[PDB]
């Protein structure tokens, strides 16, 4: 009886160790995954214009799928960059992309700057049939 | 903290009810430590009382049961009266029934 | 026309407890 | 963080049990229905 | 009537100066303590009844941070597991 | 014989004439026995007889509810899946609300000790307690018995249900959840209102303003006639049936919670010996009995109003209206019913009748009810609180309209669901012949006179509202307020409570109790009390009687020994601290005060100044009236809206210079915005009905049942009163001339913390004084002190 009891206890300890171990492994795996994702994003960041835009959109989507504040900030930065560098169909596409991004989910601020530019344009508008 | 029922305490309660009658429960928790009136009276009515029916369930008991449980939506005090059984026995029997379908010294 | 649209609508016992006056009484004083 | 993980495990266990219990009630209703439907069928046969 | 008790009326002099001051301070902190744009839900409905490069840098830091933590987790957990296994085998 | 003695003693207590201290208790006992017998009789007769409603009526009802819930595109409330966002918060709320009952207790019972103990563990492990809770929601359909102790109001005797704590927790959480999700999904329309946003007198005020602001009612132009309906639904919770409840809850809620709630009401009820299963009606003591009760009320109201008009009042599901609103004035005028509100049992309906429609209704009513003798006005009841002239006049057109309307609405509701008797109902008719429009809500009785037919416009006291039109901005009607007779009697009965109970409870304890009733009575009615004699009178006896209570506390009735200083000193003074409404002479002989300086001994007497004498100021002036607070609320909330927009637009934080002036202003009391726990409170919804149903689930009242200091802030401040009372007699320097403060040797008041004997010492040099009318001088044993008469403690 004594021998049997002793054997059982060691097995229980081993089982507890196994329970700890698997979890640890999982955690490690998760960590690894995170690192890989970050690297990919960095690389990506580092007609042609259109293509670039598309790529950016894709990246954004990926990010969303996969912090939020950071993403928003990045988006804002991108927008700013675009503005510095600086049809209807393209605009529409962009809008669609933006919409998609929102659903998946700095961003507010970004919205506000663009919205503000639009507002300035409208105010300019504000400032008969043709007009209508 | 809330206790379950040792056969000691349970027996003392039965002898107590024998002496003091049903209605004086606060005198029953005098004998019986660690317990309250509501607990005492509660158990005596729910379980301990011999007049209660703890018995197997005939083929008619089950038919009548399923009938009622379909007829009256959940009311297991009413149904219990209809069956003259303690309630949680009836609910126990019922749930197990649908599963037929399957797929010291101080004392 | 307003009236139509609605859903619906178009002795001495000798004992103290089961009398009518009593059910009036307890129907009131108990609120 | 191991203790935090364990707490998540506990959280996962309870939700699953709740789901099973909810499934249980609907299932019980269905079983009652099978008897209810069977009884109706018996009445039709009578 | 415990909840609605009027508080500590002051007779003496300064305390009136003191009680008022205290109240003011409290008021300040309540407004001062609360953070702007934090609320919305209480102010709105409560209001309703009454009235009638930088981004890139941040991302990099986070990734870096993540990397340190994962390595730390890897270093110690693995060692513990190995030790446990060895002990079991010996037994 | 026993029963007949119970009736006789009860109707002797309703008049309130010399009933012994015990006879009240005993009589209560006999009444609770009789009441439970009636209950068990009703339940048995339902078993033998079978349910009352009938399958037909039930089918119609269920159909109605379904039609509504589709009309509003309503989603059945789900079951609270774990990982619910708000779970821990709703827990915190429920647990707090149970905790509060215990918190205001000096000493605690063991069962209470258990109740407080269970919650405390609860704080430690919410996640587990949620697991257990929801596990109960699923598994447990059989529950522990429930105890009844009828509490006495000295007229009515009301029941009190007491449940076991574990069941209380799940009941509380489920309650809170249902109200949160329900108000979140906008179940209840606007016109069901014992509701959250408005305190009851604000409800009455908005009901009057609602009356005025809508068009044409005061136009006497041709055939205009008006009626007011006040109808108790009668037994309602007592007639509810579970076979139906399970189904009407299936519509709104998952079958799990529905089945749970339905089962929870069938429980053995125990009072002493008597016990019976509850087979039929609702138990109003359950924490969520509120939600059930209102939902069912809605089910009745849809019968009364019909689907169409109801959709008019509640408006579209896209944009529901507010309490009083519509889309077009057409939608208003398209239907005879203009205002409908149901405050718990009470139903108020406002009907304005054109000659055509009105004469049509009386045509049909008289058509089935020949009344050749014109005696419909004999059994007709109306307000006896107002005087004859300004009461409703009795005229055939009027009366017949009233009984016509009441007849039709009488018909609409089936006698099975509820019971609507002509006895309980009140009909007020506004007629070309009747200038007044009478009604009463809560305890306010309201006489509405349109400024037109008043024939004179006089500046009037503060107990009288002015009704201000939404568009014209002219003031078109005065609303006269009085205090309903019932709650006068409730006040009087409470004072009698303090009297019968405080045989030897000490003066200080009594005073707080007296104040609370008074503060509560005035504040709820603040304005109204001015116009009522009996509430106005009664009190004079009530205070003079208690003072005469303390006077017997030594030996005397005598004026001379005691100067209003003893009773009215604030507590710091060591005076009892009791407030005052009445007339009391501070005799100018008692203001004399003498001080010593190393130069000499100086005296002061303002007695020689002959002007208006000095009188103890009273409440009627002190308490702020309602109209000024609502106005200040409106302007203040406007201002806060603006400044808040300044902070937002400019991305700044509010200065506070603005806030401080209006910080205590406003009916929600701006301060409430900034309290410690708003984050939790927004997830507390349905507070007002919970407060009112705290009647049933616990014995000790909460005398203020119409506000949560959490949501509504703190409405009234009384400190001002305290300074006025000090100066009313001379002031701190003067007040303490009456006490022993100079004997203790303390030079200045400020440093005194305090901590019956102590009382009589503190005021002793008055209570013992040489101007006593009669007494027998006795020198103390070894000293030189003279005693006048015999004072026990001194």
């Amino acid at each position: 009886g004594s021998g049997i009891t002793t054997p059982i206890e060691t097995q229980s300890r081993p089982m507890h160790n196994a329970g700890l171990g698997m979890f640890s492994n999982t955690n490690s795996s998760n960590y690894h995954s995170e690192n890989e994702d970050y690297l990919s994003s960095e690389d990506e960041v580092v007609v042609k214009f259109n293509k670039t835009s598309t790529e950016v959109l894709g990246e954004a989507l990926l990010n969303d799928s996969g912090v939020r504040t950071l993403r928003e900030l990045r988006l804002a930065g991108v927008q700013l960059p675009e503005s510095i560098l600086k049809a209807v169909p393209k605009p529409k596409k962009d809008v669609v992309v933006e919409i998609l991004q929102e659903l998946l989910g700095s961003l507010e601020a970004i919205r506000q700057r663009t919205s503000p530019l639009e507002v300035q344009v409208k105010e300019y508008y504000g400032q008969l049939s043709e007009l209508e | 903290k809330g206790g379950v029922w040792t056969n000691v305490e349970d027996q003392i309660l039965k002898a107590a009810v024998q002496k003091y009658g049903t209605h004086q429960w606060s005198k029953v928790a005098s004998l019986l430590q660690k317990k309250t009136a509501r607990q005492s009276e509660l158990r005596w009515n729910e379980y301990l009382n011999p007049k209660l029916n703890f018995t197997e369930f005939s083929k008619e008991e089950d038919a009548q049961l399923l009938d009622l449980a379909r007829e009256l939506p959940n009311q297991w005090r009413t149904i219990a009266d209809m069956m003259a059984r303690p309630a949680q026995v009836c609910v126990e029997r019922y749930n197990r029934l649908l599963e037929s379908e399957d797929s010291e010294d101080e004392e | 026309s307003w009236r139509k649209g609605t859903a619906f609508g178009r002795g001495y016992i000798n004992d103290m407890t089961k009398s009518e006056y009593h059910q009036e009484f307890l129907h009131k004083h108990v609120r | 963080l191991e203790k935090r993980l364990a707490k998540i495990q506990q959280e996962q266990e309870d939700d699953e049990e709740l789901e099973n219990l909810r499934k249980k009630n609907l299932e019980m209703s269905q079983r009652a229905e099978m008897i209810n439907r069977s009884k109706h069928a018996q009445q039709e046969k009578a | 009537m415990q909840g609605f008790q009027d508080e500590m009326l002051a007779l003496t002099d300064n305390q009136i100066a003191i009680q008022k001051d205290s109240k003011r301070k409290i008021i300040e902190k309540a407004i001062n303590e609360v953070p702007y744009r934090t609320n919305e839900e209480w102010e709105t409905q409560l209001l309703s009844k009454g009235n009638i490069l930088f981004p890139d840098d941040d991302e990099s830091g986070n990734s870096i941070e993540r990397i340190n933590e994962m390595v730390s987790k890897i270093c110690l957990q693995r060692k513990k597991v190995e030790m446990r296994l060895q002990a079991l085998e010996k037994t | 014989a026993w029963v007949s003695a119970a009736h006789y003693n009860r109707e002797r207590i309703k008049r309130g004439a010399h009933v012994e201290k015990t006879m009240v208790k005993k009589n209560l006992g006999r009444l609770t026995r009789l009441w439970i017998k009636n209950e068990q009789e009703r339940q048995r007769q339902i078993q033998k007889n079978g349910p009352e409603i009938t399958p037909e009526e039930a089918t119609t009802i269920f159909s109605v509810m379904v039609e509504w819930l589709e009309s509003r595109s309503f989603s059945p409330i789900p079951f609270p899946p774990l990982t619910y966002k708000n779970d821990t918060k709703i827990l915190v709320l429920a647990l707090e609300d149970l905790k509060d009952v215990y918190a205001s207790k000096v000493r605690l019972n063991a069962s209470e000790r258990e109740e407080l103990a269970l919650i405390e563990e609860a704080y430690d492990n919410p996640h587990d307690t949620l697991n257990r809770i929801k596990k109960y929601l699923l598994t447990q359909r059989v529950f522990k018995p429930v105890d009844i102790t009828m509490m006495e109001n000295y007229q009515n005797i009301s029941p009190v249900y007491s449940v076991d704590p574990l069941e209380k927790i799940t009941d509380a959480y489920l309650d809170q959840y249902l109200w949160y999700e329900a108000d979140q999904r906008k179940l209840f329309p606007n016109w069901i209102k014992p509701s959250d946003s408005e305190i009851p007198p604000l409800l009455v005020y908005k009901w009057t303003q609602g009356i005025n602001n809508l068009s044409e009612i005061w136009d006497v132009s041709r055939g205009q006639s008006a009626v007011l309906l006040e109808t108790t639904l009668g037994e309602m919770a007592e007639k509810i049936d579970f076979t139906l409840l399970n189904r009407l809850l299936r519509l709104i809620v998952d079958p799990n919670i529905a089945d749970y709630i339905t089962a929870k009401n069938n429980v053995v009820i125990n009072f002493k010996d008597m016990s019976h299963v509850n087979k039929y009606g609702l138990i109003r003591g359950l924490k969520f009995a509120s939600f059930i009760f209102q939902y069912y009320g809605l089910v009745i109201d849809l019968l009364l109003l019909g689907q169409e008009r109801a959709t008019d009042l509640a408006g579209p599901a896209n944009n529901p209206n507010e309490f009083m609103q519509f889309k077009s004035k057409e939608v208003e005028k398209a239907h005879p019913i203009r205002l409908y509100t149901r405050y718990l049992d009470r139903i108020y309906m406002l009907f304005h009748f054109e000659e055509d429609e009105g004469e049509e209704l009386t045509d049909e009513y008289l058509a089935e009810n020949p009344d050749p003798n014109f005696e419909n006005s004999i059994g007709y009841n109306n307000r006896k609180c107002w005087p004859k002239d300004s009461r409703m006049r009795l005229i055939r057109q009027d009366v017949n309209l009233g009984r016509a309307v009441f007849w039709e609405i009488q018909s609409r509701v089936p006698t099975s669901l509820t019971s609507i008797k002509w006895e309980n109902a009140f009909v007020s008719v506004y007629s070309k012949n009747n200038p007044n429009l009478l009604f009463s809500m809560c305890g306010f009785e309201v006489r509405i006179l349109p400024r037109q037919r008043m024939e004179e416009v006089v500046s009037n006291d503060e107990g009288v509202w002015d009704l201000v039109d939404e568009r014209t901005k002219q003031r078109t009607a005065k609303a006269y307020l009085k205090v309903s007779e019932e709650e006068i009697k409730k006040f009087d009965s409470r004072i009698r409570g303090i009297l019968m109970a405080s045989g030897s409870t000490t003066f200080t304890k009594v005073a707080a109790k007296w104040n609370t009733s008074l503060i509560s009575l005035f504040t709820y009615f603040r304005e109204a009390i001015v116009a009522t004699e009996p509430l106005l009178d009664i009190l004079v006896k009530g205070e003079t009687r208690i003072q005469n209570r303390v006077k017997l506390g030594l030996n005397s009735k005598m004026p001379t020994r005691f100067p209003p200083a003893v009773f009215y000193t604030p507590k710091e003074l060591g005076g009892l601290g009791m407030i005052s409404a009445s007339h009391i002479l501070i005799p100018a002989s008692d203001l004399s005060w003498s001080k010593q300086t190393d130069t000499g001994i100086t005296h002061f007497r303002a007695g020689m100044t002959h002007e208006d004498e000095k009188l103890i100021p009273t409440i009627f002036r002190y308490i702020t009236t309602w109209e000024n607070e609502f106005l200040d609320s409106q302007r203040v909330w406007a201002e806060y809206a603006t400044k808040r927009q300044e902070a937002i637009q400019q991305n700044r934080r509010l200065a506070f210079e603005e806030l401080e002036g209006s910080w205590d202003r406003g009916i929600p009391r701006i301060s409430t915005l900034f309290q410690r726990d708003r984050h939790t409170l927004a997830y507390d919804r349905g507070h007002r009905i919970r407060r009112e149903f705290k009647q049933y689930s616990l014995e000790r009242n909460s005398p203020f049942w119409w506000t949560n200091s959490h949501h509504d802030g703190k409405l009234w401040n009384l400190n001002a009163y305290r300074t006025d009372v000090i100066q009313a007699l001379g002031g701190i320097e003067t007040i303490l001339e009456h006490t022993l403060f100079k004997g203790t040797g303390f030079n200045s008041w400020e440093g005194l913390f305090w901590e019956n004997r102590r009382f009589t010492l503190w005021w002793s040099p008055t209570i013992n004084r040489a101007n006593v009318y009669v007494g027998f001088l006795v020198q103390l044993d070894l000293t030189g002190i003279f005693l006048h008469g015999k004072i026990p403690t001194l």
